[PDB]
RNA sequence: CGCGACCUCAGAUCAGACGUGGCGACCCGCUGAAUUUAAGCAUAUUAGUCAGCGGAGGAAAAGAAACUAACCAGGAUUCCCUCAGUAACGGCGAGUGAACAGGGAAGAGCCCAGCGCCGAAUCCCCGCCCCGCGGCGGGGCGCGGGAAAUGUGGCGUACGGAAG
């Protein structure tokens, strides 16, 4: 499909982040936390939640 | 082609000049709408000084001037924390302050310091509230005595 | 789902219409070209009274914003006459002289010296 | 045949009256005016001619809001008060 | 706080971090169109410290003037005049590709006013700045009074009149000794003041 | 008679209308009259009728736009035929509540420092 | 030209409705200086423009 | 596969606003000549001038020092007298040419971002009640919607400031 300019850039700039050798102060953020760990955070998070008005 | 004997002379005529001349016609009447607005600033402010503020003794720059004692902008900072005046009350109280002077000597800050201590004697501050008068406000006999001054408060004479 | 044509194009959105909170005009405009300010007055000529009692019409002098269907209307409200039909022209004046051809059962004749011009 | 005969074939014309400026510049084939430079959004005007300036200023028509708003300048636009009645 | 950080980190602008962010937002924004709106400011210490506070209605616009100097707008070669005058190729224009970005944006954008503008990228052949805006209809900035000044008639088209930072920086203007040839109110009003006789009426 | 602007107000709607278009039938048949060579009576009738329509008019129009506005008077949205046409920057100009707004800042210094009313003994 | 336009054909009504001399009750009246009709427009000699 | 968040980006005759154009004497930004003078002419001069373009206001701009100075030191900006046809520039030719200090007109100062500490303490919009309404505002009520932690408000800004 001839995609929107939009669909396009979006695409393409992550094509290009795999592309580009990214320093490791930006790489340092893909490597991120898994599933189980994550959600024993948020399940720990809910508890200290602040207030809604 | 100059004649026999003479100066020569470059008159800076040489730009178009008669369509950017002022013509000072408008003298007198700017002198009345000066004075007109000057006695309606003078009633308005109405018992207060006519001339403004109060500006310190201070001292001409350079080599052609500095026997010569003039006006200056304001009050220095270090003059009123001498004189023991708040930095934002002087200006309420009718007393010009500028932050940026410095002192590098002792007595001229020593002749400011006087004048804003005989200043402080010699203003008449009326009461914020008419009705009920307060701590600093001067006294009833002699704020029935308070008048403007015209010519500058407390001239600065060589 | 999936995409048969190659082409992508603007998916159709919502629409509403307008609801607005208040009226950009207040009143509505009253018609100034009404059934009597549409018509001026009829024509008096020799050759309208020779058209009015041979051919059975009449003749008048109208604005030039007006439809032949308006100048039927307008005719048909004043004098409460049925029209055949209607002709107009612009004159050299700027002024429109329409031709109003009555119905068969009414004559003009009559109709003109009730209405006041003969 | 410079002059005189070639002065007879002078039949089809180039301007007509231009329906802002009301003059008879709006050119037909360019089909923008010489005299108010019409299908632009800014009127035609140049310094280089006060003669032309002058022609067509504010002044010049009937003003026919301006001087309404002058007099109500001098009163400082009152609205929706009447003088009190008899 | 974390803007220090940030303008410490964009400070350091040839280190491999801020290098590879700067092409990567280059290429996005050389990909995007000439006059488009972002939708929160690239650079938020910059623009805070420039003015904007993330309310509603200020916006920033992210636009691109393409780089390079001034060419005299002549036929082909042909000027006029005298030797001195046959400038055409290697003349430099008066205001700074900001002021020009600012004051496009501002013509697109003729119902807001520029506030300010800072710089996002730059390649080549273009560079990249974005503008700030305000709406001075909106009433989160009217009722404010500190912002409100904003919403006055003599602040009509600042970038135009040049009255913004990067409009500023061309008109020659600051205290010192550096600037004689605009004390007045401008470079004009000098030359106005001084290339007048004032003919008295008494002389 | 001598119509007139004073006794037409407390006239009801459809009264004035059917004066109107009596009015109406009057001013064309004088139209007519005209044509035809009438006398100079009706020459001069025709601008008194003229001027008759002319006040009806303005009354029923009056009348309709004062009932307008005050259905509008106590609504947020009211039309652009009932807002003030004063000048446009007037329009635009910022109203007497928001130039009055003063921030906290200046409110707690013309607080705390009031400019004093003081005269100096010469 | 039989092969008008509205407008044109507008214009000239108001031209020809111009054209026509003063009524002769005016010079009567106090302080009159017009003495005749001095825009007046002979087809032959001035043609008009358009 | 679907559903749900956010981010980027569209379409609306959506709700409410706003800009467009004119005049243009004075003002601001840009562009910018040649006549002319040099007894020619090319650098200069005319001249940042005319023409051109954009943008305002009742005034505009400027403006509270990254200043002047070198003194026993002054102190925002603007304007006048003077400095001064001086220093300086210039086929050092013709010509060009400011500023400081001084005397006056006037006189007024301030606010952010940052560094922080206060439970977003902040703001906009819709619905209802009371008042005022021809400069849509004041108060109360909504387990009404939204913005905002990618930072609103209060204190605080180089003259220091904050807390105890
Ligand atoms: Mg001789
Ligand atoms: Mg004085
Ligand atoms: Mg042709
Ligand atoms: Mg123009
Ligand atoms: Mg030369
Ligand atoms: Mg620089
Ligand atoms: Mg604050
Ligand atoms: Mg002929
Ligand atoms: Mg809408
Ligand atoms: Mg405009
Ligand atoms: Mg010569
Ligand atoms: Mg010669
Ligand atoms: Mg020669
Ligand atoms: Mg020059
Ligand atoms: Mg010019
Ligand atoms: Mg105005
Ligand atoms: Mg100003
Ligand atoms: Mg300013
Ligand atoms: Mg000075
Ligand atoms: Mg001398
Ligand atoms: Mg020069
Ligand atoms: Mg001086
Ligand atoms: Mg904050
Ligand atoms: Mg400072
Ligand atoms: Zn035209």
């Amino acid at each position: 499909v001839k995609w929107p300019r939009y669909i396009r850039l979006q695409r393409q700039r992550a094509i290009l982040y795999k592309r580009l050798k990214v320093p490791p102060a930006i790489n340092q953020f893909t490597q991120v936390l898994d599933r189980q760990t994550a959600t024993q955070l948020l399940k720990l998070a809910h508890k200290y939640r602040p207030e809604t008005k | 082609a100059p004649s026999r004997n003479g100066m020569i002379l470059k008159p800076h005529f040489h730009k178009d000049w008669q369509r950017r001349v002022a013509t000072w016609f408008n003298q007198p009447a700017r002198k009345i709408r000066r004075r007109k607005a000057r006695q309606a600033r003078a009633r308005r402010i109405a018992p207060r000084p006519a001339a403004g503020p109060i500006r310190p003794i201070v001292r001409c720059p350079t080599v052609r001037y500095h026997t010569k004692v003039r006006a200056g902008r304001g009050f220095s900072l270090e003059e009123l924390r001498v004189a023991g005046i708040h930095k934002k009350v002087a200006r309420t109280i009718g007393i010009s302050v500028d932050p940026r002077r410095r002192n590098k000597s002792t007595e001229s800050l020593q002749a400011n310091v006087q004048r804003l201590k005989e200043y402080r004697s010699k203003l008449v501050l009326f009461p914020r509230k008419p009705s009920a008068p307060k701590k600093g406000d001067s006294s009833a006999e002699e704020l029935k005595l308070a008048t403007q001054l015209t010519g500058p408060v407390m001239p600065i004479r060589n | 789902k999936i995409r048969t044509s190659p082409t992508f194009r603007r998916p159709k959105t919502l629409r509403l219409r307008r609801q607005p909170k208040y009226p950009r005009k207040s009143a509505p405009r009253r018609n100034k070209l009404d059934h009597y300010a549409i018509i001026k007055f009829p024509l008096t000529t020799e050759s309208a009274m020779k058209k009015i009692e041979d051919n059975n019409t009449l003749v008048f002098i109208v604005d030039v914003k007006a439809n032949k269907h308006q100048i039927k209307q307008a005719v048909k409200k004043l004098y409460d006459i049925d029209v055949a039909k209607v002709n107009t022209l612009i004159r050299p004046d700027g002024e429109k002289k329409a031709y109003v051809r009555l119905a068969p059962d009414y004559d003009a004749l009559d109709v003109a010296n009730k209405i006041g011009i003969i | 045949t410079k002059g005189t005969s070639s002065f007879g074939k002078r039949r089809n014309k180039t301007h007509t009256l231009c329906r802002r400026c009301g003059s008879k510049a709006y050119h037909l084939q360019k089909s923008t005016c010489g005299k108010c430079g019409y299908p632009a959004k800014r009127k035609r005007k140049y310094n280089w001619s006060a003669k032309a300036k002058r022609r067509n200023t504010t002044g010049t028509g009937r003003m026919r809001h301006l001087k309404i708003v002058y007099r109500r300048f001098r009163h400082g636009f009152r609205e929706g008060t009447t003088p009190k009645p008899k | 706080g974390a803007y220090k950080y940030i303008q410490e980190l964009w400070r350091k602008k040839q280190s491999d971090v801020m290098r590879f962010l700067l092409r990567v937002r280059c290429w996005q924004y050389r990909q995007l169109s000439a006059l488009h709106r972002a939708p929160r400011p690239t650079r938020p210490d910059k623009a805070r410290r420039l003015g904007y506070k993330a309310k509603q209605g200020y916006v920033i616009y992210r636009i691109r003037v393409r780089r390079g100097g001034r060419k005299r707008p002549v036929p082909k070669g042909a000027t006029y005049g005298k030797p001195v005058h046959h400038g055409v190729n290697q003349l430099k224009f008066a205001r700074s590709l900001q002021s020009v970005a600012e004051e496009r944006a501002g013509r697109h954008c003729g119902a807001l006013r520029v506030l300010n503008s800072y710089w996002v990228g730059e390649d080549s052949t273009y560079k990249f700045f974005e503008v700030i805006l305000i709406d001075p209809f909106h009433k989160a900035i009217r009722r404010n009074p500190d912002t409100q000044w904003i919403t006055k008639p003599v602040h009509k088209h600042r970038e135009m009149r040049g009255l913004t930072s990067a409009g500023r920086k061309s008109r020659g203007l600051g205290k010192g000794h550096k600037f004689h040839h605009t004390i007045g109110g401008s470079r004009r009003a000098a030359w106005r003041r001084r290339n007048t006789l004032q003919l008295h009426r008494y002389r | 008679a001598k119509i007139k602007a004073r006794d037409l107000r407390g006239k009801k709607k459809e009264e004035l209308l059917k004066q109107l278009d009596d009015l109406k039938v009057e001013l064309s048949q004088l139209r007519v009259a005209k044509v035809t060579g009438g006398a100079a009576s009706k020459l001069s009738k025709i601008r008194v009728v003229r001027k008759s329509i002319a006040r009806v008019l303005t009354v029923i129009n009056q009348t309709q736009k004062e009932n307008l506005r005050k259905f509008y008077k106590g609504k947020k949205y009211k039309p652009l035929d009932l807002r003030p046409k004063k000048t446009r920057a007037m329009r635009r100009r910022l109203n007497k509540h928001e130039e009055s707004l003063k921030t906290k800042k200046q409110q707690r210094k013309e607080r705390l420092y009031p400019l004093r009313k003081y005269a100096v003994k010469a | 030209s039989s092969h008008k336009t509205f407008r044109i054909k507008r214009f000239l009504a108001k031209k020809q409705k111009q054209n026509r001399p003063i009524p002769q009750w005016i010079w009567m009246k106090t302080g009159n200086k017009i003495r005749y009709n001095s825009k007046r427009r002979h087809w032959r000699r001035t043609k008009l423009g358009l």
